[PDB]
Parts: structure tokens; C-alpha cells; sequence
């Protein structure tokens, strides 16, 4: 029941409401109103903070508002006190040269680890965090891996007598910016969706 | 709940008198399923011609990229493959290989098919690149197994048994459940 | 030693040498048999390997243990590191002579035992303290406080139940009035199987012997699964082997003393064979104990201490008071049979609620 | 970032590296021995990238048993780096054709790539 | 005593480093250090075709992996509109609940062994061994099986699979009842676990503890009930619950989970009628192996599908599922290309670990091991 | 003294060390559960002499690299190897450890022969428990001096004996 009131609240304030025909909802809040709005969201009855997923759109084919984007997931468990089951996402873009974000650790302690990961994997420093310390990657690791300008850092495959492979030169699969092996890719290799 | 200690003791004793459950490899042949992921085999047609047409569809779909295929053009007098193309060099780095079945799944001629050997433990990285003539269906045993049988003079016995070999393994000779 | 003769000193040295090397072979093959019996318990089967029945595997184990780069870890005490295993082994080997394996001369002529001191149980108690000594000293010497705390756990718990051992061993002394094991065993020959009179105290003795690293506190601890234990984790080739050896010798000596003192040390009412009945009772207790080894959890040494201190020892001293009343007034001895039978019926029937 | 030493001259590379090293303390530095073909060290050729954090140093492919005195020069080199207190050792595996162009890429790209692809190594394999 | 209960030592299964800030035999607070298995799925998966990634998916949670395979599969099916045949769906729920039984077996065996007794590790493992054979029957692999596909499953069930499954399903209920008879009327475990492991549902909710450890504290929150995905809407189901969150209630609730999962295996087994095996859409499914010698479209589609792959439309998607450790999901960003733009995994064992300093606070030092075994981490899932 | 310098004693001590191989588990990933399964009551490496399992490194000779070796764990495991008595052997288990495996990136050591001296390599994902038995038998005959490679050479009994530690 509360998701409908979330939509009525955000649409009334002019925040874009993103929706795919698959049943998952995105709500993009600006940087300023982010902290206070999501505090109100927790107050709205959102027990559970599932995910903090950081995104780097540097090499995305279509342009996007900002390079980095952090998405939180707010949920209210159905089997708890008064559970509607309302689950939704909050996306907040973070500039390329301004990797800031206030934490919701004070509201949910789950953002203790999760935000650290996004600070570990991406250059995004989370404001108000108790401890922003590298979680996963080695302590001496320099950089933030999951951003596209950061190498995957592969090693060749090895064979008998000088015969080797460089997989990035071996891949027949295409990314989004890869034009393809012919002059171009159109039709079903530019995106295909069956109509049930 | 003092009774639980006694109940635990009693059931452990009942299992004590229950002797059997175990299988003693290598003395007892390991029971494998016919679909098991083992050492790759290259299969050949009835004509004797090899099935591999050297098309590198196995190598591209490999998530580790462990398969190497140099092609060449058949010699009409004594051809090796069925078409105009065969596999001069076929290497698979078992230290890269993760045993998917993607090379089996993508092979259009049914040449490359996983076998059943798991006894391929060796000492050296450089030696664990199993080649074409190291995987043919005609061969019976793994690299360390064949080297041990040669430096030992004693024939090869594979330590596994299966209910039957698949039709995709036409020619794969192996011990089948005890039929022999 | 009112009535018992004395062999020459060279026979004492020879028989001690025999007991030491027999304890070597015994603990090796008992490690094998415990492995296989655990296997039978947990379905899996044992090593039908190097043996057949495993009986050359202790040789492989001993040969591996030597040549294993016996290392003196730096940042460790040069002296105690080396000295503690020797303590743990020496004060484990001895205290096995007193256990009578037959009437005098039943060693094919001379003496079943080694020494038959007037005050035996005190000798056992004294040398039993010294095992905990080697444990915690080795813990200190290693220079790793992770093993220090384990040594402290060992010493605290073992010392609590070690105090309880005295309240356990009091009860039969009031009856017999002698501190030599042969007189006690002969008393058990006359009236029969001392635990029949003192089953409760017998219990608190048995359970007390479980606290000495045998199993089920299992918070000695060993380095595994918990705050790592002491007297290991820094010894490589032989000193660790010496710790394992001495601890297992203590295990089998205790499992042999339990029938010797309370039950029928060999001295069977019928068929009166010198050695075989003692060995069979040793094996009986060993097999029940291995059942326990497989079948039960740890105790965490907090409940273990509370149980020993508040539960075992007041109960044992209560039984001591009852038995001391009976002996001082000496009216029957049968009343103790009746009371121990009633006590066992209580401590048993209270289970199946 | 400096480039000292020369290809296929192990002894000259070693002497120039002796001089250019000086009394530089390597307590927090990183040594990347870049090569091709992981397994076969008997015929290996080696480059070195020294990442101090405050300035970086390059040595082209001049060490290893593939060159006369590259095995003894690489042994001396690892002994020299270890004397100065190095603890963090890495090895990078590149395609042979990369090894040449990797010394001509800008410092940020070359160094980022090397740090991403590095394998912790036991120096005993080079001593 | 800030003690270094190091990675993998002493017997911290699932390599994990602990700085136990702790004086005495109590527990003040445990500071964890993870990442000692960081291998790079979220990054490597950005350079592998959707078809390939099914080889990367099971190996994250190597115990209950088909949940990973199913989550990835379902998310991509929704993203490109794939159709589940009824038989494929039934088979997928079979493999899901069976891998759940296997993961549960390993969890309780590890918990018992981690502090306490060694014996009951084997018996449960015995059954697990049998289960593996079933998998080896259909997938040819013990675990890490690459069987699932976007449309459905790779190929059909062998003739010999179902009778073996019936055998194991008939022997299991007595076996699970035996484990519960041994453990529930706990002799010492009662005095070991009923008190320990303080789990206030409020903070368990606040820290992101979904993995079956929360319903042991009395919260009825399961994705199979909250968000039916693979036909769980159509099952008669008992949903385990706990009175008060401790280690004891956790273990008992998971045992009842195993029995309910066996019941679901049987239920799905009965309703199974022959039919198709995967989504026949050629853009999404490679041509059948038999008409590779008749049709040109067959050869072109096989070549393309097995070199390039397929291109789903541009968009982001995410769907949650319930594994033996709770809510799981893949956030898939696709840019219309043959390789996914990004895959972010909600690792239940990753956040379920935030409750380590809390739960074992004031508990025993040894019980810091039993409370970790009871937390059921899979450091392939955490580190990732 | 290294178990050498007597025509009988070197055979004897090689016998002893080879059969009494006492593994030191370093459970890392999904390879390690296939290492655990090699001890259950269907296919147990509990026969050749590996019944007991010394978790402490001061007491065990065989270290099995069982799983993907993430770089943040490389040095620790290194010292775990250095915290072993000198007569020690190391088997490299799996594809992730032997080579880089399928994870060819910044997070994984692409061959664990880098950090530790490997005795035996055993491919598979994970290598079947029975392949692990075959590898421990390979190492068994290797340390007796009963091992030859493809190139015709007999291999030394103990690898990690030929490395200038530092
Ligand atoms: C525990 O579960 C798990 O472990 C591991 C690692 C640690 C490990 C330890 C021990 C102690 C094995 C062991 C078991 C039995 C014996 N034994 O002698 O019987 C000896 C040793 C083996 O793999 C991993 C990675 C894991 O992710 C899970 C869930
Ligand atoms: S089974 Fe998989 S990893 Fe092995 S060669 Fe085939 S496609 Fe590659
Ligand atoms: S094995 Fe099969 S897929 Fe690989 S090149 Fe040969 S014919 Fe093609
Ligand atoms: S080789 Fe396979 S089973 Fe072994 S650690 Fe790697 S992914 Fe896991």
C-alpha cells in the first residue's frame, strides 16, 4: 500500500519515476533532497535496506546524466509487524569529479559494509560513514576496480611452443560500443525482445 | 535432557555394527555416470576420417580460452577430416580448462566430446597441455598413466566403471559395469 | 608392602624398560584401533593400507615424526621449550608399576608389578599433578599467548577435577584402611568389586578422569576448533610426538586404574588368570571411552568448572561422610551395598523422565 | 618515471641500475618483474618496473637465463632489492609482443596495467 | 586482548580474519577482515557472453549454486522475454530444493564439527554424497554444474534419474528425523546454544540478515512466499519459524526446512508430465543438434550463438530469489551487447556477516566459533 | 639429516615420509570442499595414513592449495608455508591454483608456483576426490624417487628443496 503513496509523494515533487515493463521501479532523487527524502522513506515504514549498487557509465553507448550512480533498495518485510511488501529503489547520480555521498549508516547499519564496497570498487567516498576502509581489494591495491577505465588486467593463456592467446583480441562477443566484425550490427544484434 | 546422550550412544553403536558403507578407490572401480565430464576425446567417423574440421567454435566459446586450433587444408590423396579443413594442432590446457561442455556443445561435427578420465595428475604445468594425439578415442589412459605403463612395462587399467557409454562416444572403449 | 617380596634392582630396571617400550607399542596400536573403531562408528572404514590391519602404520608415523626438522622457534625460551616435553613424558611413564597384573611370581617367577609402595594413591596424585605442570610450562615457553590461554584452561580445569580425585579416592580407603594397591585388590578379592559399595564416588572418580584431556570436556583444548591449546603448535619432530605419547599413556593408565581400584583388578572371582582379565577390562573401558570420544560434544570449561566444583565435589564429600560414619561406627559393611545400590537406582532412574 | 638499462645487455643493465638505485630505501616500494610464459623459467627474459610511490624506474628486458649472464645478474638484482628491505614482490605476465610496446606507453597506462596484472612471487624462484 | 583469530586459523572455515577485541572468556566485540578470496565475478562477468556466464555463476556460492544460476537465468529471461516450459520449471525447482538440502547438510555438519563432535558430519555427508550422484546423473558434474540455460535447461533428464531420486526421497525423512531426534532434545547443546546468539529481530532487520537466521527469531520473510518466482505459488508449504533468535532455534528451523524441501521435491516429482525442455526461440536457443545437416538457418544460428551470443535489449533488471542463506539477486545492466554491461550481486552472506560483532558480543570466546558456524557464511559469497 | 646417505635408510625414510604424508589443509574455495569430501564415508583419504589432519602448520608435511588463491591471501599462505617444518610438500589443487583458471584478472594469482613450490598439479574443477587420491599417490611415489616426467627425467623427492629462500 505504501508504494502507491511513495509514487504520489515523489511525482508530486517532480522526481522522475523509472519503470520497465518487468515490474521493478526506480526513483531518482537529486543530491540535496537525497538524505532528507530517504530519511522520510525509512520513517515511511521501510524496514529493510537491501542493496547499494554503484554504477560506472563511462563506456555506456547512450549518454547518461552522470558517470557514477548509487542505488539503494528500501523494503518493508511482508511478515513483520505491518508489512505491505513495498520494495523499491532509489538512484542518485554522483559526478565524475565529485565522488560524494552522505551515508544512511546512521539509519540502517547495513550501509556500513555496502558503501565501503562502493568506495572500494568505485571512487565514491561516502559522507558521514563511521569507517570508510577498503573491504575486499588488497590493502595495497591502487585504484577502484569496477570503473571501466580501470583495467580488468588479464594474463595470456599458455600452450606448447610459442602458441599463445590474448583473450581481449580473441573475443568474438560484442560490447555496446563495439561496432562488430561486419560494417555494423543492426536488427536482432542491436537488441531483441520477444513479445511473449 | 540426559536421555539424549544415551540415545546418541545407542545410534552410534547401531551404526558401529552396520559395517558396509564406503567404496575403496583404487581397489574398487569408481561408479561414474555416463554423462560425466572427463578427458576430452576426438571421435572419428566410420570411414575412419576424423570428425574435427578445425573450425575453432570450441575455442571461442571457452570461458577460460584454453583451446588452440591451427587449421590446414586436407590432402585429397589421404584426407584427415571430412571437409576441406582439419586440425593440425589441437591443444587444451587442462590447467586452464574448467570442464564445461561448451566445446562439446558447440562442436558441429561431434569430434570433441568429454570422456571419463580424471586420473591426469602430473607434476609439471608445461606437461599438462593435452594435445590432439593425447586425447583421441583410440588412446586408452591419461598422460601420467601411459608414462607409468611405459616406464613400468605393465598395461593400463582405468579405475572407473560406468553403466554404458553414450552414443556420442561411438568408438569410446571402456569398462562397462562388468560386462567383460 | 606387608607380605610382598622384593626383586633385585636390575629386575626393576629391566621391567621398567619393558613397561616403557610396551607403552610405546601399546599407544601406537591403540591409536590404530581407535581410528578403526571410530571408523566403524562413523560408517567409514579405517586404513586397510600399510598393515593389512594397520599394524605397520605406526612405524610410518614414527619414521615421519623423526627427521621432521626438530626446530627451536626463535622468540621462545631456549630451556623450557626443550624441557617441558621430557617432563610430560617422564611423569607419565611412571605410576604404572603399582597396578597389579597378578599375584607375586605370576610374571613367570618374580613380580607382576614394579613397585608396591605403602602409600600408592598419594604417589599417583603427585605424579598426576606433574602432567598439568608440563602442559602449562610448555604453554608458557612457546612464546605464543594463544597457546598460553589454552594452557591456562587446561591447568584450571584439570586442577579442579584433580582436587575432586581426592574426594573420590577417600571412600575406599576408609573401608580397607591401607594405601597399598595389592591390599586393596585383595580386599576386592575377599568381599568383591569395591565400586559395589561406593558406586557414587566411583562415578566422580571416573568423570574426574575424563577431565584429564581424555575427552568430553575436550576444552583441554587442542589447537583445533577453538582457542588453540598449549604444549603444541610450536613443536615439530619429536617433542609433539612426546606430548601425544605421554598424554595417551596417561589415558591408558587411567583407563586401567579405573577397574584396578574400584572394580576387579584382575583377581576375577572365577578363572583367576593373571594378565588377561586386566587387559580385557582395560579394553572394555577403552571401548566405552571411544564410544564417548565419538558420541559427545565439548563442555566449554565454564560449565565444566561449575559442574566439577559445585556438583561433583560436594557429592563426593557427602559420600565420604556417609562412608566415614559407617567405618568409624563399623556396624555393617552391607549397609554400604544397600546405599550404593539405591544411589545408582536414583542416578539412573532420574534419566528416563 | 625513468628508463635505465638496455635490452639484451644484462651486465650493463645491472651496473646502470646499481648506480641509479643509490641508497634509495625500498621499504614500501614494489618490484614488478614482467615476463612471458609463466612456467618455463629456464628460458625466461625479464623486465623490471620499480614503483616507489614517489617516482618510478624502468629496466627493459635484459635479465634472465635467456641472455648470457642474465641469470647471475637477476640473482644479484633480487639480492640487491632484498638487501634494501623489499618485501612486496610481484611478477607480471605479458604477451611477448606486449613487452616491447609496454615501455613506450605513457607512465600512467603502463604502470596501471602492470599493477593490475601483477602476481605475488616468491623471490626464491629468481635467486 | 585484541587477538588475531587469523584467516583460516584457527578453524575459521571460509577464510576470514578476526580481530577479537576481547579481555578474558567473554566477548567484547569482533572486528572482521574479509576479501581474502576476492576473485572478481562482478568484473570478469563484464567480459563474458551471457551464455558463458552460467559457467561463472554457480562458483560464487559453491554450496547452493543453482540459486545463483536460477537468479541470473530468470533476470535475463525477464530482460529478453523468455518462456519457461512447465517441465523445465519443475526440473529447476527440483534442482533448487535439492541443492538447498545439500547446502543445509554441509552447514549443519560444519556447525557441529566447528565446536563439539565429529561424528554427525559423516552421516549427513553420506546423504549429501548420494545427492551429488543425482546431479552427476543429469549434469555429469558433482557441483559447479553448467546445466541451466536462459530458455530453460540444457538437455533432458536421463532414464535413470527419477528412480534414484525416489530411493533417496524415501530414505531421507527418517534420516532428517534422526538428526532432529539427536539434536533437538539437546544434551549439552541445549546448555550451549539456547542462551547464546542474541538475535533481536529489529537489529537483524536493520543490518540486512535475511538468511533463515532471522525467522529463527520469528520473522516470516521468505522470497518463496513474499515473491513467488519459479512456481512456488503452486506448492503446499510449511514455513519454518523460531521463537527467539539463538543458535538452537536456527539449527532446528533449518532442519524443518530440509524436511519441507524434501516434501517439495516429492510434490514436484509427482506433477511431472513429458514435454519440451527449453525456450525454442532461435534468437535465444541454438538450433537442435539434428538439423545441423539440413538447414542453413540452423548453421548460421549455431555459429552466431556460439561465437557471438545474443543481444538482449538495453535496460537494467533485478529479481530476487531465496537460497539457503536468504535473499539473493543479480542487478543486470545490459547495453544491448553480447556481453553484459554490469552484474552486481546481492551477497546474502556478505551483509549477514555484519551481525557478527553484535551477536557474539558478551558471548563466550569459543562460542565465537559456534556463532560463526551458526551464521552460515560461504566466503565465496562474501568475498566474491 | 635430510633422509639420505644410506642405501637402506633413504629407502626407509622415503617409505615413512611418503606413506605417513600428513596433509595440512588450507581450505580456500570450492576445490576445498572436494578436498573435504575425500574423507567422508564413501571415498576417504583416511587410509594411506592421512586419517589425522594437523591444522597447525608446525606438524604437517603436505600443503594442498585448495581453491582460488586471491591476492590478499597470497602472503599469509606464503608464511603458512614458511611456518611448516622443512620436510614439507605442496600440491596445487584445481585450475584456479595451478594456472590462473578461468578468472584471468587483477584479483587472482595466475599460478601458485609463484608463492609456494608445487609438488603435484591436479586439474579439474574441482578435481574429483579420486583425482586427489591419484595426486597424493603421485606425490607418494615422487618422494620415494619413483617419479619420472614426460621429458624422461626422474624428479627430486622433495620440491621446495631447490629454492634460495632469501
Ligand atoms: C568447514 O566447511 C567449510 O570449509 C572450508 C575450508 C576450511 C576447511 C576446514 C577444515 C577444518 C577441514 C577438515 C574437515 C574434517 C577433518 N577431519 O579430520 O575429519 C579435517 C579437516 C576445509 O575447507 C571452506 C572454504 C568453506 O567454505 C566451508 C563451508
Ligand atoms: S570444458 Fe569448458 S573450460 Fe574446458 S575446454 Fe571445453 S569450453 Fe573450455
Ligand atoms: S573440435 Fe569440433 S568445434 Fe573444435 S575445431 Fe574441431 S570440428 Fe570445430
Ligand atoms: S578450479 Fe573450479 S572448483 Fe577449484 S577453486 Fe577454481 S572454480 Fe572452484
Amino acid at each position: 500500500m505504501r508504494l502507491e503513496r511513495v509514487l504520489e509523494e515523489a511525482r508530486a515533487k517532480g522526481y522522475p519515476i523509472e519503470d520497465n515493463g518487468l515490474g521493478n521501479l526506480w526513483v531518482v532523487l537529486p543530491r540535496e533532497r537525497f538524505k532528507e527524502e530517504m530519511a522520510h522513506y525509512k520513517a515511511m515504514g521501510f524496514n529493510f535496506l537491501a542493496d547499494i549498487v554503484g554504477l560506472d557509465y563511462l563506456t555506456y553507448p547512450d549518454p547518461r546524466p552522470e558517470r557514477f550512480a548509487v542505488v539503494y533498495e528500501l523494503v518493508s518485510l511482508p511478515g513483520w509487524k505491518d508489512g505491505d511488501g513495498s520494495r523499491f529503489f532509489v538512484r542518485v547520480y554522483v559526478p565524475e569529479e565529485d565522488p560524494r555521498l552522505p551515508t544512511v549508516t546512521d539509519l540502517w547499519g547495513s550501509a556500513n559494509f555496502l558503501e565501503r564496497e562502493v568506495y572500494d570498487l568505485f571512487g565514491i567516498v561516502f559522507e558521514g560513514h563511521p569507517d570508510l576502509r577498503k573491504i575486499l581489494t588488497p590493502e595495497d591495491l591502487e585504484g577502484h576496480p569496477l570503473r571501466k577505465d580501470y583495467p580488468l588486467g588479464e594474463t595470456p593463456t599458455l600452450f606448447r611452443e610459442g602458441r599463445y592467446i590474448i583473450p581481449a583480441e580473441f573475443r568474438a562477443a560484442l560490447t555496446g560500443k563495439d561496432p562488430g566484425l561486419t560494417f555494423y550490427k543492426g536488427g536482432s544484434r542491436k537488441g531483441y525482445r520477444s513479445l511473449w | 535432557t540426559l536421555k539424549a546422550l544415551a540415545q546418541s550412544l545407542g545410534i552410534t553403536l547401531k551404526y558401529l555394527f552396520s559395517k558396509p558403507v564406503t567404496v575403496p578407490y583404487p581397489d574398487a572401480p569408481v561408479a561414474l555416470k555416463p554423462r560425466f565430464h572427463g578427458r576430452h576425446v576426438l571421435t572419428r567417423h566410420p570411414n575412419g576420417l576424423e570428425k574435427c574440421i578445425g573450425c575453432s567454435l570450441c575455442a571461442a566459446a571457452c570461458p577460460a580460452y584454453a583451446i588452440y586450433v591451427e587449421p590446414a587444408e586436407n590432402d585429397p590423396e589421404n584426407p584427415v577430416s571430412a571437409g576441406e579443413r582439419y586440425a593440425k594442432v589441437y591443444e587444451i590446457n587442462m590447467l586452464r580448462c574448467i570442464f564445461c561442455g561448451l566445446c562439446e556443445e558447440a562442436c558441429p561435427t561431434g569430434a570433441i566430446v568429454l570422456g571419463y578420465d580424471f586420473e591426469m595428475a602430473d607434476y609439471e604445468y608445461s606437461d599438462l597441455v593435452y594435445g590432439k594425439e593425447d586425447m583421441l578415442v583410440d588412446v586408452v589412459g591419461t598422460k601420467p598413466q601411459r608414462r607409468e605403463a611405459k616406464r613400468t612395462g605393465k598395461p593400463v587399467k582405468v579405475g572407473y566403471v560406468v553403466p554404458y557409454v553414450r552414443p556420442e562416444l561411438e568408438g569410446f572403449k571402456a569398462p562397462t559395469e562388468g560386462g567383460k | 608392602t606387608w607380605s610382598y617380596p622384593v626383586d633385585p634392582y636390575w629386575m626393576v630396571a629391566l621391567k621398567a624398560l619393558l613397561v616403557v617400550v610396551g607403552l610405546l607399542t601399546a599407544f601406537a596400536f591403540m591409536t590404530l584401533i581407535e581410528r578403526r573403531l571410530l571408523a566403524r562408528f562413523q560408517v567409514r572404514m579405517g586404513p586397510n593400507r600399510v598393515g593389512p590391519f594397520g599394524l605397520l602404520q605406526p612405524l610410518a608415523d614414527a619414521i615421519k615424526s623423526i627427521f621432521k626438522e626438530d626446530i627451536v622457534v626463535a622468540q621462545a625460551d631456549r630451556f623450557l621449550f626443550v624441557l617441558a616435553p621430557l617432563i610430560s613424558v617422564v611423569f607419565a611413564l611412571l605410576a604404572f608399576g603399582l597396578i597389579p597384573f597378578g599375584p607375586p611370581g605370576s610374571f613367570f617367577g618374580y613380580q607382576p608389578w614394579v613397585i608396591n609402595l605403602d602409600l600408592g594413591i598419594l604417589y599417583l596424585f603427585a605424579v598426576s599433578e606433574l602432567a598439568v605442570y608440563g602442559i602449562f610450562l610448555s604453554g608458557w615457553a612457546s612464546g605464543s599467548k594463544y597457546s598460553l590461554l589454552g594452557s591456562l584452561r587446561s591447568s584450571a580445569s584439570l586442577i579442579s577435577y584433580e582436587l575432586g580425585l581426592g574426594l573420590a579416592l577417600l571412600a575406599p580407603v576408609l573401608l580397607v584402611g591401607s594405601l597399598n594397591l595389592n591390599d586393596i585388590v585383595n580386599w576386592q578379592k575377599e568381599h568383591g568389586w569395591l565400586f559395589l559399595y561406593a558406586f557414587p564416588a566411583f562415578l566422580v572418580y571416573l568423570i574426574a578422569s575424563m577431565a584429564e584431556a581424555a575427552r568430553t570436556p575436550f576444552d583441554l583444548p587442542e589447537a583445533e576448533q577453538e582457542l588453540v591449546g598449549g604444549y603444541h603448535t610450536e613443536y615439530s619432530s619429536i617433542k609433539w610426538a612426546l606430548f601425544q605419547m605421554a598424554e595417551y599413556i596417561h589415558f591408558i593408565t587411567a583407563s586401567a586404574l579405573i577397574p584396578t581400584l574400584f572394580l576387579g583388578g584382575w583377581t576375577m572371582p572365577v578363572l583367576e588368570v593373571p594378565y588377561l582379565w586386566m587387559f580385557l577390562k582395560i579394553a572394555f573401558f577403552l571401548f566405552f571411552f571411544i564410544w564417548i570420544r565419538a558420541t559427545w560434544f565439548r563442555l566449554r570449561y565454564d560449565q565444566l568448572l561449575r559442574f566439577g566444583w559445585g556438583f561433583l565435589f560436594p557429592l563426593a564429600l557427602l559420600w565420604f561422610l556417609v562412608t566415614a560414619l559407617v567405618v568409624a561406627l563399623d556396624l555393617p559393611r552391607t549397609y554400604l551395598l544397600y546405599l550404593s545400590a539405591l544411589s545408582f537406582l536414583v542416578l539412573l532412574g532420574a534419566v528416563l523422565y | 618515471m625513468v628508463r635505465v638499462g638496455m635490452r639484451a645487455a644484462p651486465r650493463v643493465s645491472l651496473e646502470a641500475l646499481k648506480a641509479a638505485l643509490g641508497g634509495l630505501k625500498l621499504s614500501e616500494a614494489k618490484v614488478y618483474l614482467i615476463t612471458d610464459w609463466q612456467d618455463k623459467r629456464d628460458q625466461a627474459r625479464y623486465a623490471l618496473l620499480l614503483h616507489t610511490g614517489k617516482k618510478d624506474l624502468l629496466v627493459p628486458d635484459a635479465f634472465g637465463p635467456a641472455f648470457p649472464g642474465g641469470e647471475e645478474a637477476l640473482s644479484e638484482l633480487v639480492g640487491l632489492l632484498l638487501a634494501q628491505g623489499a618485501r612486496r614482490f610481484y611478477e607480471a605476465v605479458v604477451s611477448p609482443g606486449e613487452m616491447t610496446a609496454l615501455l613506450d606507453l605513457p607512465p600512467e597506462e603502463l604502470l596501471k596495467r602492470v599493477m593490475a596484472i601483477a602476481n605475488p612471487t616468491d623471490p626464491g624462484i629468481y635467486l | 586482548m585484541t587477538l588475531n583469530v587469523g584467516p583460516q586459523h584457527p578453524s575459521t572455515h571460509g577464510v576470514l580474519r578476526l580481530m577479537v577485541t576481547l579481555s578474558g572468556e567473554e566477548v567484547l566485540e569482533v572486528v572482521p577482515h574479509i576479501g581474502y578470496l576476492h576473485t572478481g565475478f562482478e568484473k570478469t562477468m563484464e567480459h563474458r557472453t551471457y551464455l558463458q556466464n552460467i559457467t561463472y555463476t554457480p562458483r560464487m556460492d559453491y554450496l547452493h549454486s543453482f540459486a545463483h544460476d536460477l537468479a541470473y537465468a530468470l533476470a535475463v529471461e525477464k530482460l529478453l522475454g523468455a518462456v519457461v516450459p512447465p517441465r523445465a520449471e519443475t526440473i529447476r525447482v527440483i534442482l533448487n530444493e535439492l541443492s538447498r538440502l545439500a547446502s543445509h547438510l554441509v552447514f549443519l555438519g560444519t556447525g557441529l564439527l566447528d565446536l563439539g563432535a565429529l561424528t554427525p558430519f559423516f552421516y549427513a555427508f553420506r546423504e549429501r554424497e548420494t545427492i551429488l550422484d543425482l546431479f552427476e546423473w543429469v549434469t555429469g558434474q558433482r557441483f559447479h554444474h553448467n546445466y541451466i540455460r536462459i530458455g530453460g535447461v540444457k538437455e533432458d533428464l536421463p532414464e535413470e534419474f527419477v528412480p534414484e531420486l525416489k530411493k533417496l526421497l524415501e530414505v531421507l525423512p527418517h534420516r532428517i528425523d534422526e538428526y532432529e531426534a539427536l539434536f533437538a532434545e539437546s544434551p549439552i547443546f541445549y546448555e550451549r546454544a539456547r542462551g547464546v546468539g542474541v538475535i533481536p529481530p529489529e537489529v537483524a532487520i536493520d543490518l540486512g540478515l535475511t538468511g533463515g537466521s532471522l525467522r529463527a527469531s520469528g520473522v516470516n520473510y521468505d522470497v518463496r512466499k513474499a515473491y513467488p518466482y519459479s512456481g512456488y505459488e503452486t506448492y503446499t508449504f510449511d514455513v519454518p519459524l523460531g521463537e527467539r533468535g539463538d543458535v538452537f532455534d536456527r539449527m532446528l528451523v533449518r532442519i524443518r526446512e530440509m524436511r519441507e524441501s524434501v516434501k517439495i521435491i516429492k510434490q514436484a516429482l509427482e506433477r511431472l508430465e513429458p514435454g519440451p525442455v527449453r525456450d525454442p526461440n532461435p534468437q535465444i536457443t541454438p538450433p537442435p543438434r539434428h538439423l545441423l545437416e539440413t538447414s542453413m538457418e540452423a548453421v548460421i544460428y549455431h555459429f552466431k550463438h556460439y561465437t557471438e551470443g545474443f543481444h538482449p535489449p538495453k535496460g537494467e533488471v533485478y529479481v530476487p530469489t531465496e537460497s539457503a542463506r536468504g535473499e539473493l539477486g543479480y542487478y543486470i545492466v545490459s547495453d544491448g551487447g553480447s556481453m553484459p554491461y554490469r552484474v552486481k550481486v546481492r551477497a546474502p552472506s556478505f551483509v549477514n556477516l555484519q551481525s557478527l560483532p553484535y551477536a557474539c558480543k558478551g558471548e563466550q570466546v569459543p562460542d565465537m566459533v559456534a556463532i560463526i558456524a551458526s551464521l552460515d557464511p560461504v566466503m565465496g559469497d562474501v568475498d566474491r | 639429516r635430510e633422509g639420505i646417505l644410506f642405501t637402506t635408510l633413504e629407502k626407509l625414510v622415503a617409505w615413512g615420509r611418503s606413506n605417513s604424508l600428513w596433509p595440512a589443509t588450507f581450505g580456500l574455495a570450492c576445490c576445498a570442499i572436494e578436498m573435504m569430501a575425500s574423507t567422508d564415508a564413501r571415498n576417504d583419504l583416511a587410509r594411506f595414513g592421512s586419517e589425522v589432519f594437523r591444522a597447525s602448520p608446525r606438524q604437517a608435511d603436505v600443503m594442498i592449495v585448495a581453491g582460488r588463491l586471491s591476492k590478499k591471501m597470497a602472503p599469509v599462505m606464503r608464511r603458512v608455508w614458511e611456518q611448516m617444518p622443512d620436510p614439507k610438500w605442496v600440491i596445487s589443487m584445481g585450475a584456479c591454483a595451478s594456472s590462473g583458471g578461468m578468472f584471468n584478472n587483477y584479483a587472482i594469482v595466475q599460478n601458485v608456483d609463484s608463492v609456494v613450490p608445487v609438488d603435484v598439479y591436479v586439474p579439474g574443477c574441482p578435481p574429483r576426490p579420486e583425482a586427489l587420491i591419484y595426486a597424493v599417490m603421485q606425490l607418494q611415489k615422487k618422494v620415494r624417487g619413483q617419479a619420472y616426467n614426460e621429458r624422461g627425467e626422474r624428479l627430486p623427492p622433495v620440491a621446495a628443496w631447490k629454492r634460495t629462500r632469501g
